[PDB]
Order: C-alpha cells, then sequence, then structure tokens
C-alpha cells in the first residue's frame, strides 16, 4: 500500500507504509540521515524507533527504499534522555556522526579538547549531535557558571546539558555536540534537528565547506548587553573581537 | 540566560 516519506526541516527523514489507521508502524519502517543515505531499519511503532538497525539506503523504486543491512549488529532505539539519565547507552556512538567527526585537543590555547571534521564537507552539512539531560532555564540560570559549561538551550522550556562525569568521551561518546569550543568567527552553527534516538536535540552543521581534520566551532551566543551575561574566558574573547572590528 | 544559543 505505498510509502510515506516525512522529511524533518533537518533533512533527515522517516520512510516507510503506513498502517490502517495511517501511523508509521511496522516492520521495515526507516530513519535516514540528512546525507539521504545512512540509516536506521527495522521496527517502529507510531514512528518511534523501536529497533533500528544500522543500513544504507541504496536506491528508490516506485518511492520504495532498498536498504542494505551494515555488518553488525549495531541496533538503537528511541531513548530520549531525562533531567539525569542521559542515554541507556552512554557509549554506543552515533554511526553517522562516527563516520564525520572525532574529538582532539583543540587548536585554541586553553580550551580544552575539541572537535575535528574527518572528512571535507561542504556548507550546510550536519556534522554532529548535541544531545544531554534536559533541565529548565529557570535552574540553569540559578547555578553557578561553573556547573555551566555544556548547557544548550533547546527551546523556551528546555536547556540540555552534558554535566560531569559525561564531559569525558570516556564516560560519554553517544553524541559528540558539546565538544566544539566556541569561535566569534565560526564555521558552524548550532540548528534544531529530530533524532531517532535522542528526540529533539540540536545538532552542529557547518556554514561553509570545511576540510579534514579542520576544528569545528560554533558561536555560543551569550547575551553581551543582559556586562555580558557569560564565563570570563568568553568575556576576555568577546573584547579582543570587538577590538579587531 | 546562562546556557548558549538561545533565541
Ligand atoms: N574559545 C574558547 N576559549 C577558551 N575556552 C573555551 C572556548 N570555547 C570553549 N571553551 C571551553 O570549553 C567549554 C565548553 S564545552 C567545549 C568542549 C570543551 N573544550 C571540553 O574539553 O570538553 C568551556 O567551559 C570552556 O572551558
Amino acid at each position: 500500500h505505498g510509502v510515506c516519506w516525512i522529511y524533518y526541516p533537518d533533512g533527515g527523514s522517516l520512510v516507510g507504509e503506513v498502517n490502517e489507521d495511517g501511523e508509521m508502524t511496522g516492520e521495515k519502517i526507516a530513519y535516514v540521515y540528512p546525507d539521504e543515505r545512512t540509516a536506521l531499519y527495522g521496527k517502529f511503532i507510531d514512528g518511534e524507533m523501536i529497533e533500528g538497525k544500522l543500513a544504507t539506503l541504496m536506491s528508490t523504486e516506485e518511492g520504495r527504499p532498498h536498504f542494505e543491512l551494515m555488518p553488525g549488529n549495531s541496533v538503537y532505539h528511541f531513548d530520549k534522555s531525562t533531567s539525569s539519565c542521559i542515554s541507556t547507552n552512554a557509549l554506543l556512538p552515533d554511526p553517522y556522526e562516527s563516520e564525520r567527526v572525532y574529538v582532539a585537543e583543540s587548536l585554541i590555547s586553553s580550551a580544552g579538547e575539541g572537535l575535528f571534521s574527518k572528512v571535507a564537507v561542504g556548507p550546510n552539512t550536519v556534522m554532529s549531535f548535541y544531545n544531554g539531560v534536559r533541565i529548565t532555564h529557570q535552574e540553569v540560570d540559578s547555578r553557578d557558571w561553573a556547573l555551566n559549561g555544556n548547557t544548550l538551550s533547546l527551546d523556551e522550556e528546555t536547556v540540555i546539558d552534558v554535566p560531569e562525569p559525561y564531559n569525558h568521551v570516556s564516560k560519554y561518546c553517544a553524541s559528540l555536540g558539546h565538544k566544539a569550543n566556541h569561535s566569534f568567527t565560526p564555521n558552524c552553527i548550532y540548528d534544531m534537528f529530530v533524532h531517532p534516538r535522542f528526540g529533539p536535540i540540536k545538532c552542529i552543521r557547518t556554514l561553509r565547506a570545511v576540510e579534514a581534520d579542520e576544528e569545528l566551532t560554533v558561536a555560543y551566543g551569550y547575551d553581551h548587553s543582559p556586562g555580558p551575561e557569560a564565563p570570563e574566558w568568553y568575556q576576555v574573547e568577546l573584547k579582543a573581537f570587538q577590538a579587531t572590528q | 540566560s546562562k546556557s548558549a544559543d538561545r533565541k
């Protein structure tokens, strides 16, 4: 009975035959990443991934995709974080992100680790996902900056955080977006992303072509006239940036 | 406001 594709604004999609009630429910449903090639294929209920196995979208006939399964028993499920649990599988990487970025020492002095591109990509490419626990703006804005190194606003109601000890990739590597450092001249942006495992989160997307082994940076976008409400290191850099202008 | 990328 034919096949539906639902594209999110970020370029990922859900694809499959819908059931009698018109739900994306079945054994042969897939989520396809924004490369229109990497896919998680298997059992979904009402568009929610129950058992998605890593696959490649090879071709499409009369609108109907063909998937070849990748080796391994890489399987994924919808596993939205809570305020305390960042993931059921903190050490299981996202397979699309794995092929595109890695973590290494930042090239920015005294900035710890940073996120780097594995491959040359063009503009508008989703590179990495910023998943974390979900907490409130009230909580975040009421606590010390020391606790807010990794907080990223998701929307008016929710802030995503990667709190200790999940700021170390030895404890958490299911996503890596929290490892991109700040620049006032960035090559990437944060953008909304609907992820079949993490749910509604943000991703890191290039705004220009990037080379292999280039460090990926984003503007953190703190309020410069709430001086700035920002960590001291950012305040130093903001002064330098305005000076160059 | 103690988080990145607020609208
Ligand atoms: N431009 C910059 N200069 C110095 N420190 C930076 C920076 N951008 C990010 N940071 C550091 O990175 C933290 C945000 S998370 C980014 C990844 C982090 N460097 C890490 O190793 O896990 C900030 O708290 C700050 O410690």
